[PDB]
RNA sequence: GCGGUCCGGCCGGGAACUCAAAGGAGACUGCCAGUGAUAAACUGGAGGAAGGUGGGGAUGACGUCAAGUCAUCAUGGCCCUUACGACCAGGGCUACACACGUGCUACAAUGGCGCAUACAAAGAGAAGCGACCUCGCGAGAGCAAGCGGACCUCAUAAAGUGCGUCGUAGUCCGGAUUGGAGUCUGCAACUCGACUCCAUGAAGUCGGAAUCGCUAGUAAUCGUGGAUCAGAAUGCCACGG
């Protein structure tokens, strides 16, 4: 569904995560990279992701590692 | 030896070019293979003729590519000298093998 | 007759498909691995071979384990807060089909 | 129709039996353009009727046909804003056609076994004045008698 | 010493040789039963020379290309008809009266843009 | 057709020809069974750092005369409307009215 | 809109083509673009030259443009200098060597493109539309023509509501495929919008 | 309960008592939705047929069968 | 046809045949009889492959609906012109109590599923079609010829037939919907791709009033191709059984 080899992540979002574990837990990371998957070294972070109009924050949990950030940010609001 | 293939969009025009080419090979006197009409091609295009929504109203056009073969087999140096640079066919492409 | 539940009256290949978790090819693989003829029925099988069938089925997640496994999957997605989980909660299609006119299976029988 | 008199298509004779009468029957039982299936069913069903009747192959088909082919029929023939069906005679060509259609339709009913048997049963009942086809010919014959006033 | 006809029907073409010997047929280097006896389409192939009392005077070499089962059967039957002019045309009237001389020009219609298949209009609605 | 959009097509074609025509080692070479000792990883990341106009996907292939995105025909390079306009006055060589 | 294009329907029957070259798919699109640039530049340049037909043939990796005109000297300019300053600009727009030839038509009132062009110039010259079309029809008929139809559509004379007016003299069978029917279109950009002019000139039955 | 197309079928049914025989080589199938008027003289076997269908009697020539959807409700000649 | 055999047009070879080309002949009520106003024409017949515009396509009169398109374009007026113009990322056009139009797959035995095997036409291909072979249960992945093509590839056609089984059950019908595992293309498949494998097995047992298409290679059914297209047809456009 993604590829045989080489899981995908945007470079800018990878760099912000490495800077996070270097500087520890910090303020939420505001990113628009709804396509980049989750790595284990993002767990414990409260990164915020775009939903088209606002950055909805998502607190990364152990389970959410095989998914993508946009999977936890709905786009269209209904009722 | 050398085989000449001619493509064109007009059969009244290609038959002239292929007859002129076979004649020039025959200007050596004899021993030419004769023209061979390989099967043509009919590309077809269907386009909507309206600038807006009328899907059932459309025209269909086709481009017919007529194609002949010569296949000169006589290794006459006079033939190749008078073949290249002297056929002078316009509107019709020439391939000629070796 | 065993295999957790009861397979009845059918050819061993297709009777075994009654196991929640065994379909056409898994049942073919089981009968191949048990050395049982495909064309024979469940009433012609010896008790000295059904025990092998139990052994063969044991190498697969089946009714009790499978239905728990599926329930864990859907609940983990529902509790996850992801889009697939949200679609599971609200009952809407998850694979990304139309909801404008279709999706009567997931939505259920029509109601105004 | 409105203008002309249309031509015929002359049909092709039945392979096994040299009669075009059975060829038209195969064409009627035909569905979806599958003629090989249609002839296969007719041949098998007519063969397993030969064991049930005694007549060879074709006599046992006609004596079934002659029982379910009607003679008169009612058609809507209003005049003054009317709503009553005038009983009219059936031309000989349509008599065979109406017979074959009724047999095949009845055979597609009476679901008992594969199509080979369903056809086989119906012709045997037609050969003895009993089936749903021969019942249908009686229904139209009875509907024309009830309307015999209009002529 | 062979006599030939082509025969055509429904996008299929045939070649038939009527060389005179004992009665037998070969189609694409095999007989009808193995090649064409399928679907029992042998009646039409047999039909022309059966009417002309085929018996033991014709051995047939048959080739065919294109078209389906029935289309090839019509081509061979038409080919045999055109083939059986070596016994001079004294039988031409006796063979044409039953047909087999018409080429049967009828064939598939083009798709007819705007429709489904050449006559099948899509479903209509006033509203 | 919104000249800005025609400029976008030229900019993408300019960039698509600049990198991907010669440079193809990331998408092609690196994605084989080669050793992936973080070198496949970096070439994966290297693709992100490249400009977004990666040759095949980003272009629209619209009509040359009007810039119409829909109804394009590759044989002529025009949309359906400009093909018929040019065909009817004999611009396109060989394009007969056609029927069968 | 219900009429087929008179030129297009006869392209392989009686009328010729305007481009006569062979190209595969690789360069079929690129050629068509180049001829469009050549024709568009030629027409806008030789507007005062009364150009009727521009036919382009591409022989032997070269482009040749034949410019059918009613005033050859105005295209040649001065013993050839206008030709050379077109052959360069044409070849500099195609990227390949270009040969420019011209063909005089000694019947400018019998050519549909010239006639339609003439009527549009008068419309921009504020000539009454009835006068222009009647003059065009009479000129072609007396000059020798089996028939001619002139149709002008738009806001004729500044009328707030448009109306199509056409005038036909003689025979002009739009359905006879062997008929030598010469048809062309033009537009007039008046101050009231566009006024479109169509001209049919029937000359012979085969 | 909903009834499938296969309801009841008897094949070559035959029953006798002592030396008098009531049913001899009877075969018939009952299509669904049908009402079957069983008529005949007294003691001809009308009630014994119901006995066989309900399974309280065993025919000599067997072959009485019901579809698996069939549920039988029987009303006796005697109260 | 001729003897040749690695039995396959492979092979020298031959223009006889299918073909695929161009150029030709052919069908015009031409001939006969009858009807008809000594007519136009009609009804039959011979001959022919074809018979009365042979089949069907292009072909759409003056005009109508001030019908449809200022979002293909062109264009008169208005308008915005540090924004109604321009660039970027993300989102949306894919939503979902419902309603309608057009379709595809079915509700089975004229069938499903296994094994064996026959017969097409048309078309497309160069940052493309991609043999063979190897590895994958598969989508395919690696290596890699050939082909700008009557040569190579896409490309084993499927309904058919032969055998066996299933025996009228919501089933060995139906193949939805969900859960895992994945392949590809693409910078990237979460919103929101296609495809494969394992598991699941939902409605549906032929459809109310009403309503649609079709007159012959037509309806019905079966498969194939192409355009658009990096990927994405149950639509469209074509082809044949
Ligand atoms: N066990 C038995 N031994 C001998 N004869 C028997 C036995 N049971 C029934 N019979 C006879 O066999 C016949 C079967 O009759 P049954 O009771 O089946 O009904 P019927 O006669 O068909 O109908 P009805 O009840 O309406 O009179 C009768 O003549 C009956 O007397
Ligand atoms: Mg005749
Ligand atoms: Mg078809
Ligand atoms: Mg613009
Ligand atoms: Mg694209
Ligand atoms: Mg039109
Ligand atoms: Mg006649
Ligand atoms: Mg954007
Ligand atoms: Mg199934
Ligand atoms: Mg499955
Ligand atoms: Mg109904």
């Amino acid at each position: 569904r993604s590829l045989k080899k080489g899981p995908f992540i945007d470079l800018h979002l990878l760099k912000k995560v490495e800077k996070a574990v270097e500087s520890g837990d910090k303020k939420p990371l505001r990113t628009w990279s709804r396509r980049s998957t989750i790595f284990p070294n993002m767990i414990g972070l409260t990164i915020a992701v775009h939903n088209g109009r606002q950055h909805v924050p998502v607190f990364v949990t152990d389970e959410m590692v095989g998914h993508k950030l946009g999977e936890f940010a709905p786009t269209r609001t209904y009722r | 030896r050398i085989r000449i293939r001619l493509k064109a969009f007009d059969h009244r025009l290609i038959d002239q070019a292929t007859a002129e080419i076979v004649e020039t090979a025959k200007r050596t006197g004899a021993q030419v293979r004769g023209p061979i009409p390989l099967p043509t091609r009919k590309e077809r295009f269907t386009v909507l003729i309206s600038p807006h929504v009328n899907k059932d109203a459309r025209d269909q056009y086709e481009i017919r590519t007529h194609l002949r073969l010569v296949d000169i087999v006589e290794p006459t140096e006079k033939t190749v000298d008078a073949l290249m640079r002297l056929d002078l066919a316009a509107g019709v492409d020439v391939q000629i093998s070796l | 007759i065993a295999g957790i539940n009861i397979p009845d009256h059918k050819h061993a290949v297709i009777a075994l498909t009654s196991i929640y978790g065994v379909g056409k090819t898994r049942s073919k693989a089981i009968l191949a691995a048990a050395g049982i003829a495909e064309d024979v029925k469940i009433s012609e099988l010896s008790e000295g071979q059904i025990d092998t069938l139990r052994d063969e089925v044991a190498k697969f997640v089946v009714e009790g384990d499978l239905r728990r496994e599926i329930s864990m999957s859907i609940k983990r997605l529902m509790d996850l807060g992801c889009y697939r989980g949200l679609r599971h909660r609200r009952g809407l299609p998850v694979r990304g089909q139309r909801t404008k006119t279709n999706a009567r299976t997931r939505k259920g029988p029509r109601k105004p | 129709p409105r203008r002309r008199v249309i031509g015929q298509r002359k049909i092709l004779p039945d392979p096994k039996f040299g009669s075009e009468l059975l060829a038209k029957f195969v064409n009627i039982l035909m569905v979806d353009g599958k003629k090989s299936t249609a002839e296969s069913i007719v041949y098998s069903a007519l063969e397993t009727l030969a064991q049930r009747s005694g007549k060879s192959e074709l006599e046992a088909f006609e004596v079934a046909l002659e029982n379910v082919r009607p003679t008169v029929e009612v058609k809507s023939r209003r005049v003054g804003g009317s709503t009553y069906q005038v009983p009219v005679e059936v031309r000989p060509v349509r008599r065979n056609a109406l017979a074959m259609r009724w047999i095949v339709e009845a055979a597609r009913k009476r679901g008992d076994k594969s199509m080979a048997l369903r056809l086989a049963n119906e012709l045997s009942d037609a050969a003895e004045n009993k089936g749903t086809a021969v019942k249908k010919r009686e229904d139209v014959h009875r509907m024309a008698e009830a309307n015999k006033a209009f002529a | 010493n062979q006599y030939y006809g082509t025969g055509r029907r429904k996008s299929s073409a045939a070649r038939v040789f009527i060389k005179p010997g004992n009665g037998k047929i070969v189609i694409n280097q095999r007989s009808l039963e193995q090649y064409f006896g399928r679907e029992t389409a042998r009646m039409v192939v047999r039909q022309p020379l059966e009417l002309v009392d085929m018996v033991e005077k014709l051995d047939l070499y048959i080739t065919v290309k294109g078209g389906g089962i029935s289309g090839q059967a019509g081509a061979i039957r038409h080919g045999i008809t055109r083939a059986l002019m070596e016994y001079d045309e004294s039988l031409r009237s006796e063979l044409r009266k039953a047909g087999f001389v018409t080429r049967d020009a009828r064939q598939v219609e083009r798709k007819k843009v705007g429709l489904r298949k050449a006559r099948r209009r899509p479903q209509f609605s006033k509203r | 057709a919104k000249q800005s959009m025609k400029a976008r097509e030229v900019k993408r074609v300019a960039l698509a020809d600049k990198y991907f025509a010669k440079r193809a080692e990331l998408k092609a070479i690196i994605s084989d069974v080669n050793a992936s000792d973080e070198d496949r990883w970096n070439a994966v990341l290297k693709l992100q750092t490249l400009p977004r106009d990666s040759s095949p996907s980003r272009q629209r292939n619209r009509c040359r005369q009007t810039g119409r995105p829909h109804g394009f025909l590759r044989k002529f390079g025009l949309s359906r409307i400009k093909v018929r306009e040019a065909a009817m006055r004999g611009e396109i060589p060989g394009l007969k009215k056609a029927s069968w | 809109g219900q009429k087929v294009h008179p030129n297009g329907i006869r392209l392989g029957i009686v009328k010729p083509w305007n481009s006569t070259w062979f190209a595969n798919t690789k360069e079929f699109a690129d050629n068509l673009d180049s001829d469009f640039k050549v024709r568009q530049y030629l027409t806008k340049e030789l507007a005062k030259a009364s150009v009727s037909r521009i036919v382009i043939e591409r022989p032997a990796k070269s482009i040749r443009v034949t410019i059918h005109t009613a005033r050859p000297g105005i295209v040649i300019g001065k013993k050839g200098e206008d030709v050379e300053k077109l052959r360069k600009v044409v070849a500099d727009i195609a990227g390949v060597p270009a040969q420019i030839n011209i063909a005089e038509v000694r019947k400018p009132e019998l050519d549909a493109k010239l006639v339609a062009d003439s009527i549009t110039s008068q419309l921009e010259r504020r000539v009454m539309f009835r006068r222009a079309m009647k003059r065009a029809v009479q000129n072609a008929m007396r000059l020798g023509a089996k028939g001619i139809k002139v149709e002008v559509s738009g806001r004729l004379g500044g009328a707030e509501i448009a109306r199509t007016e056409w005038y036909r003299e003689g025979r002009v069978p739009l359905h006879t495929l062997r008929a030598d029917i010469d048809y062309n279109t033009s537009e007039a950009h008046t101050t009231y919008g566009v006024i479109g002019v169509k001209v049919w000139i029937f000359k012979g039955e085969i | 309960p909903r009834l499938g197309d296969k309801v009841l079928e008897v094949s070559n049914l035959r029953k006798s008592y002592g030396d008098r025989l009531l049913i001899d080589s009877l075969s018939f199938s009952i299509p669904k939705g049908a009402i079957v008027g069983i008529i005949g003289p007294n003691g001809a076997g009308k009630s014994t047929l119901f006995r066989m269908i309900s399974g309280q009697e065993q025919p000599d020539s067997g072959t009485i069968t019901l579809g698996e959807t069939v549920k039988l409700a029987s009303v006796d000649q005697f109260r």
